[PDB]
RNA sequence: ACGAGAACACGUAUGCCGAAGUAUAUAAAUC
């Protein structure tokens, strides 16, 4: 049940919809698909991983502080502005122990970076050949401060973690976002165990947080919404290499719950298929890693 | 499976001048407010003076992915940063990190002259920069650092930047180390100068 | 003439001999002002209903204290409606034109109600509702008027819908206590997202019109479909409607199949980037009345189960629908950005292209009609189309929505940080009704839409100016 | 594609004024010594070579230029765009020189003082300019770039003249009263990338 | 075009003091001798062949002066387009005179002492000046710009005028006392730029 | 505008003492002669000519002159602009006299030995001083600017005057007691610059 | 400002030796002939004037005279300036002198030789009108006192009295009267 | 099998044109 720390140095560009969007973290996809794609790049086998690995999300962490997504359990003006959580707080978040002042301290003291539309031009075009407009175009980047970063938390046996620590050393290289081959999202990681992590990892409820984004089975839907509380947000994008034109070949859309659902009643995932007139399958993870207070 | 890392520095030998936020403001970071120069420039520099001494090179090397053919980039380049020794030096010998320069403009037919100013960075400072390569066919490792060597040499007797035609961006490249940082492969005997 | 309507006219005007009383009129300024407005309409041959006439006449106490009416008639349920939303030659030229277009301008019959509301708005919007000096009077006479038909209209709903014939013993503070009538919520989400899912700066003011074209032609149609009128509408806007309507079993059933009807043309116009949620808690005559400030535990009640629904806005069936596979590799809309829709040869989909073109009108022409066939969608298979101010007049000879433009008598038409403790609170004690609210909600209304446009008529630093202006103005405000 | 290298000295006669700050110099401010900026040099050849062949009203109006000029210098602003073919850097201070002033403690600047005398009154009113002294040395660089074979004899024909035309010119300003006076010497051609020779080349 | 080159000696008769410097005289500071710059001579040149011709007291006011003075010193300056067309250049200690007066043990200056007498009270002020000494000489290079065709004879005529007004009256400072009067010699005329004849032109 | 030449020759006939190196005589570093400078006869001449016409006290104290002499000679000191308009150059050994005295052999400076006897004691003090032998001649030239086609005449009357004061007086130093005694010869005009009638002009 | 001037002839009787030299005599290298410095003039009749009216031992010390040699002769030493009015110049030859030596073949030194003749001129400044009789009068007494004393060095033995002769008082420069004055 | 992927904030223009370190002043006064 370790966790990965990840320092990055350069600005970062990871995205909403288009290139001029900028954002802090990203999701289980997006880094199971970077896990995928470097296991198929080392020559290594996918089999181990495809259905024994369980990833949740990226946080963001500070100088010596760690944060976590809100869940969705008087001002009611202050909360709506808190996205993340301290984890020494976390318990007494969920019991109501915490104030409006303390709250307001909290939103002023998580300041981990920011953020910078850079302008940029385009000369590959008639301009080789003679007058021709230029096109300017923007990208979006976040930078963080020295001491801040990224954390992931992965588990299962010391087989696969093994396997993800030889992973992550040959990722460490390549990057983790948009415009890698242009000069952005490098990083270098630790190997960390926190008591205080292990502690919210092993604790006793009835109730359920889910720090990943998953999909029930169609065979348990019916029975995993009995009383639930969730998002649904549709993921779309395009792909790395699927057939011939990269235009024809775009994603089927999908729909999955956020990072701060809670669940009443537990469901696994699957590793969802959405691909379709391609050659080889694209896959979605969809399976749920819980936090059960 | 191996990953080759391209280590060096960058001085600049007469004044540079990038310039994202123009033209006078050159790019820097935010906060701490140091000159920096953005990979996307040096990568569409190297991509242009490479075009232009020859193709499936370019292609290779800097990909296209999306002629009706996908080729993916087998070369990473990095941002550069303001190098420590530099920083020291410049401390203690009190010197400023920009310099700004007064030009002026002259009207044929009627002779009144007009001026303008360009913000750029100073002479003699350096910059620290590493890139990637991904050994994705071991028979073209020759061939593709035959063709890097000759895109470094190009940007050598060349500039960055704008205003190169009247006098900035001269750059030179000193103190390379080649290190294979992923794998088995034997890359003591490469040289990029 | 159904008596709904006997009962809604009735209700509108009955409070107009306050009118001719403050105007000085010497022919009809000498009497109470239930008979004053009574003689003053005892003139005019479009408005001689006899029942209107006795609705009009004694909306008081003593009036039908002495009155002596029949079992079956609407004065006792004016008096009951009245009760329960209460909780100088300017005049005389305003009564000299109501008397000009009275006789002149509009009509009585069924289907004019609308206009004649439009009239009342457009004439009264400023009159002092009252001048009682143990009272702070923050309210102008149309909304006095305007809540005591929407009271009216439901507690006959109630009252007509459960069998009962004998109004008069029945309402003649026990009915008081009823859980009689139902505050009802509109709130749609994505607004945010959906706004800013353009590629310049002024394109962002035509899908603000959509949306807020949306949600008034939803809001009207349902005032349609449950034989009332726009009256009982208290606010709109932002994202939000709130609405109120009666606590029967009838109209419980058809909200839940409007309810399932709209969920399913939102879902199938878009899929999941725009909702509509719909929450209704139960009130009674004293809810809404300032007795032991449950008003604020009514508003916080209708938000809990409006947060509740947004949390399980889905079903497992809808989920699995969703799911399910569909064609693609076409192009997406070049703008929206969405490739479940055909799209044209310009390269934007049936709504994106509707709204430029409709921008492109708008900057010209100035009427939006809705037909059967047209140019942009709206709910059940209608469209919106764009017209010019003569071709209004003639369409309206052979629903018309404008502009801030207040046009009176052609036929139908719908003229179109603090919050919280505002919009709960109000006046916590002394004035906390159903009136201050919409009279608070038409105030703001004015700020933001008209008020607005007002002060950017004249226009980095412009947006900081604005800011520090705005926050001047706000603390002028309160 | 090639790519030809020419260096050499540039040795100041009479004083020098590029004065850029407004009376000071303009100086390097990592060594604090005078430096010659390029965009001077490449104005000065632009209007002299201009002139040379014919310059026309119409032509004085627009900025634009003969056909060959246009070539050399580049213009990529009519609808139809020139890419330039001669890249033309700065020059600094010659360590050679900077050695022999220490040694024999010679101050790098003058400063020359000078008055004018009004008409009707004649009262007159003083001055003082910065200047460079004379032996001193710049050292100098120039790129031209073979975007075509067949026309390097021709532009180096004209960037002799463009020399020959400076050298009996001033650089800087105060030409008429006297400042400013340049020559070229030990001069160097060499093909630094590609293969084109140049060893028949020459510029005086 | 064209480019017209004028050279000569400039031989000093009495003693001279510019004084750029201020009782020194203007040394260079690479050799520490004199010179004679050539912002004195353009000034004192234009100041005759202006007052020769007309001169207003409106004219006098402003610097507005005679048509062929501004065609051939320059003005542009009144919102018409006139720049100087002849070049004037400095004039260093010549060689000749170099060797003579090193072999001959006479130095380059004299310090000459002068006195004041007071009205009324017959106190004398004593002062030294020091004036570069007799019999020097200098040399001196003119070049003239062709810009019009036919305008070349009337402008050396204009020359010659003031060529011979000056060797009529004092360059320096404090000739009314007996300094600064010049002679020129050994005047040459080749044009260095162009395709031009001066075979017919003279100045005397 | 116009410059006439006044040339002559000054014969010394006694004593002439100037020491302007000063005890011995001022003197040329390039032949090593004696001569006189202009700023003596200048100064002379001004002390006279301004003596004879009204000399106060109050002028005398703020040095303020006669409008003649300033025209004449020019002041522009107390705010109102006057420049000279007579130019005086020095005087140098005539070549008639070189070959006399080189003939003779007869030398250019007699050293007189002076005796002070002093009151009361009566102790004999010597001294030793040079002077210029008797006998000799100078050339002298003055230049006059025309500034207005009327005053010549007065103008060359009053230095007419000035030349008489002067050859009744003495030039230099040790007047009052021997040495100083000259006159003027072979005085001659003509008109050097312009299109002037001077042809009447008479100075004796 | 006019200048009036005095001229006259000197006679020679007792064979003269000045003293000009610091035993040769002064002579200007022009002509090698006998000259006399006017100094030796100047300060003899000064000394001789100031001798005849007062002078004080302490004037003696600081040496002052009178107003009227101050005035005449002229210091401008003490701080109160004092320019002088009689400018003397130095004395050559007659050539009525020289015609008579040389047709009678007679050498000038022995010492000077008697029967010599000096053209001595003298000119004086009119720097004020009134005071012109009182200074002519002082000088015709200073000439008279010299014509009665000696000139030159060691004369007091024999040598150095000597007469004058042949004036004229003509003025040279001015408008002013100058025909009722004498110098004998 | 990461809202992905190809994309030099480029291009034409300088330090200008005009301007006297000048104007007055005896190396002089006593033996």
């Amino acid at each position: 049940t370790k966790v990965f720390k990840l320092s990055f140095k350069t600005p970062v560009h990871f995205g909403k919809k288009r290139l001029s969007d900028g954002e802090m973290t990203i999701t289980a996809d997006t880094l199971f698909s970077a896990l995928f794609i470097e296991t198929l790049q080392l020559g290594k086998d996918t089999d181990w991983l495809l259905n024994d690995l369980i990833i949740s999300d990226t946080f963001p962490y500070e100088n010596e502080l760690y944060y976590l997504p809100k869940p969705l359990i008087d001002n009611h003006k202050a909360f709506k502005k808190l996205k993340y959580v301290p984890v020494h707080h976390y318990n007494q978040y969920l019991n109501g122990e915490l104030s409006a002042e303390d709250a307001t301290d909290l939103n002023d003291i998580f300041n981990i970076g920011y953020f910078s539309l850079q302008t940029k031009v385009s000369l590959i075009a008639q301009e080789t050949d003679s007058s021709a407009d230029s096109e300017p175009y923007s990208v979006g980047t976040f930078t963080f401060e020295p001491e801040a970063g990224l954390y992931f938390i992965a588990k299962g046996s010391e087989e696969t973690l093994d396997h993800l620590n030889n992973i992550m050393t040959a990722l460490q290289y390549s990057g983790l976002g948009g415009k890698r081959n242009a000069g952005y999202g490098q990083f270098e990681y630790e190997i960390i165990n926190n008591q205080q992590l292990s502690k919210l990892l092993n604790q006793n409820g009835k109730h359920s947080i889910l720090l990943s984004t998953a999909m029930a089975k169609k065979e348990e839907i019916e029975s995993a919404l009995k009383e639930a509380r969730y998002i649904l947000t549709k993921r779309s994008g395009f792909v790395q290499s699927t057939n011939y034109s990269e235009m024809l070949v775009k994603k089927s859309d999908f729909y999955s719950f956020s990072s701060g659902s809670v669940f009443k009643n537990i469901f696994n995932g699957d590793i969802f298929n959405v691909g379709h007139n391609g050659k080889h399958p694209v896959y979605r993870y969809a399976k749920p890693l819980w936090l059960e207070v | 499976y191996s990953k080759i890392k391209i280590s060096g520095t960058i001085e600049v030998v007469t004044g540079l001048h990038i310039g994202g936020g123009g033209d006078s403001p050159v790019v820097r970071d935010l906060q701490t407010k140091l000159p920096i120069i953005p990979g996307s420039s040096i990568k569409g520099k190297m991509r242009n003076l490479l075009a232009k001494h020859f193709d499936e090179r370019v292609l290779r090397l800097f990909g296209s992915s999306e002629k009706g053919n996908i080729q993916r980039a087998r070369l990473q380049i990095s941002d550069a940063f303001f190098s420590e020794k530099t920083k020291e030096h410049f401390a203690q010998n009190d010197i400023a990190y920009t310099e700004t320069k007064f030009e002026n403009t002259i009207n044929r037919l009627t002779a009144v002259a007009n001026p303008r100013q360009i913000e750029r960075v100073t002479r003699g400072s350096e910059f620290d920069f590493v890139f990637i390569y991904n050994v994705d066919e071991e028979s073209q490792v020759e061939d593709d650092f035959e063709n890097i060597e000759k895109a470094i040499h190009l940007l050598e007797n060349d500039y960055l930047g704008g205003g190169g035609t009247r006098g900035n961006g001269r750059i030179q490249f000193k103190d390379t180390n080649i290190e294979t940082v992923v794998g088995e492969y034997d890359s003591t005997n490469l040289k990029i100068k | 003439m159904n008596k709904k309507n006997i009962l809604m006219y009735g209700s509108l005007l009955h409070d107009i001999g306050k009118i001719i009383y403050r105007s000085g009129d010497h022919t009809f300024s000498r009497g109470t002002h239930s008979k004053l407005g009574h003689q003053f309409l005892s003139q005019f041959s479009e408005f001689k209903d006899n029942e209107v006439l006795d609705n009009v006449a004694y909306h008081h106490y003593k009036e039908l204290a002495k009155a002596n009416l029949d079992n079956d008639n609407t004065a006792y349920i004016t008096y009951i409606a009245d009760n329960i939303a209460s909780g100088s030659g300017n005049y005389t030229t305003l009564m000299k034109d109501m008397s000009h277009d009275l006789e002149h301008k509009l009509s009585i019959k069924e289907g004019t109600f609308p206009s004649l509301l439009q009239w009342t708005e457009s004439l009264w919007q400023y009159v002092p509702s009252s001048t009682n000096k143990n009272q702070l009077i923050d309210i102008s006479l149309y909304d006095h008027s305007r809540i005591t038909c929407a009271i009216a209209s439901c507690i006959f709903d109630y009252l007509n819908e459960n069998n009962i014939h004998n109004y008069k013993d029945e309402l003649f503070k026990s009915f008081y206590q009823k859980e009689a009538f139902l505050l009802l919520s509109m709130d749609m989400s994505g607004i945010q997202d959906f706004i800013y899912n353009i590629s310049a700066l002024k394109s962002l003011r035509s899908r603000s019109f959509y949306l807020e074209l949306m949600l008034e032609v939803i809001v009207d149609q349902l005032l349609e479909r449950l034989e009332l009128a726009r009256a009982n509408l208290l606010y709109t806007g932002g994202g939000h409607a709130y609405l109120l309507v009666s606590n029967t079993d009838k109209v419980k059933k058809k909200i839940t199949q409007f309810n399932n009807e709209l969920k399913k043309w939102f879902m199938s116009e878009f899929t999941t980037d725009l909702s509509l949620s719909m929450a209704f808690e139960k009130c009674s005559g004293d809810d809404l009345m300032n007795t032991s400030g449950n008003y604020r535990t009514i508003w916080r009640n209708v938000s809990s189960k409006l947060s509740d629904i947004k949390a399980h806005k889905y079903s497992a069936e809808d989920i699995l629908k969703l799911n399910h596979f569909h064609s693609y590799g076409d192009r997406e809309c070049k703008e929206c950005l969405r490739s479940d829709i055909d799209i044209n040869d310009d390269g934007l989909c049936s709504i994106c292209e509707g709204i430029i073109n409709i921008s492109n009108d708008l900057r010209d022409k100035s009427f939006f009609v809705l037909s059967e066939t047209g140019k942009l969608k709206m709910p059940f298979n209608k469209f919106i189309s764009v017209i010019d101010y003569e071709e209004a007049e003639m369409l309206v000879q052979n629903r018309i929505y404008s502009k801030n433009k207040p046009y009176i008598g052609i036929g139908i038409s719908t003229n179109l940080d603090n919050l919280g403790a505002t919009f709960i609170s109000g006046i916590p004690e002394k004035y906390n009704s159903i009136s201050r609210t919409a009279t608070l909600s038409r105030q703001l209304s004015l700020f933001f839409k008209y008020e607005l446009n007002h002060l950017l008529e004249n226009y980095w630093d412009d947006i900081i100016e604005a800011s520090i202006y705005i926050n001047d103005k706000f603390k002028e405000f309160t």
